[PDB]
DNA sequence: TTTGACCTTCGTGACCTA
DNA sequence: TTAGGTCACGAAGGTCAA
């Protein structure tokens, strides 16, 4: 797509886009399992650390506002349902 | 290895790399408040040996060594 | 009544197929 | 192109035999 391989998030090195916006490849994975697992973080600081490539594991709380604020989307995150149904059709056409 | 106690070390804790012992030592210590007094001079040396010799000591270098409480559940 | 070796969870992220 | 699946690793918890 040409634009900056640094995530948003955490300004580690980023490995494409994710769920709508410039990621890096832990940042994706974070996004996602914190949606699907429907997760209430809650900041102990003052909710506004700062997300670096070191620290970002610090505080989920922010990590995840952060994540929501450069744009991911959960929209992007396929439901249980498509995931089987493909998985699926997929495994079926293995029939040989 | 243990900044604490020197002793094997199974990985950071709390924010610091330290033996099972200083982990635990640490853990029990806040979860119950618990509150030591130095029996000297508050210099005493923590190491594997003599690492029980005082809790005062052997918790206030903990803290001193970067344990951090809030990493306590 | 404290220890600390051992064990249980579970979130992580680097890699990989598609 | 990115999606989900892997899974080997922490790091927090906990257990109980001394
Ligand atoms: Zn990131
Ligand atoms: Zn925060
Ligand atoms: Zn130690
Ligand atoms: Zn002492």
């Amino acid at each position: 797509r040409n634009v900056p391989r640094i995530c948003g998030v955490c300004g580690d090195r980023a490995t494409g886009f994710h769920f709508n916006a410039m990621t890096c490849e832990g940042c994706k994975g974070f996004f996602r399992r914190s949606m699907k697992r429907k997760a209430l973080f809650t900041c102990a600081a003052n909710g506004d650390c700062r997300i670096t490539k070191d620290n970002r594991r610090a505080c989920q709380a922010c990590r995840l506002k952060r994540c929501v604020d450069i744009g991911m989307m959960k929209e992007f995150i396929l439901t249980d349902e498509e995931v089987q149904r493909k998985r699926e059709m997929i495994l079926k056409r293995k029939e040989e | 290895i243990c900044a604490i106690c020197g002793d094997r070390s199974s990985g950071k804790h709390y924010g610091v790399y330290s033996c099972e012992g200083c982990k635990g030592f640490f853990k029990r210590t806040v979860r119950k408040d618990l509150t030591y007094t130095c029996r000297d001079n508050k210099d005493c040396l923590i190491d594997k040996r003599q690492r029980n010799r005082c809790q005062y000591c052997r918790y206030q270098k903990c803290l001193a060594m970067g344990m951090k409480r809030e990493a306590v559940q």
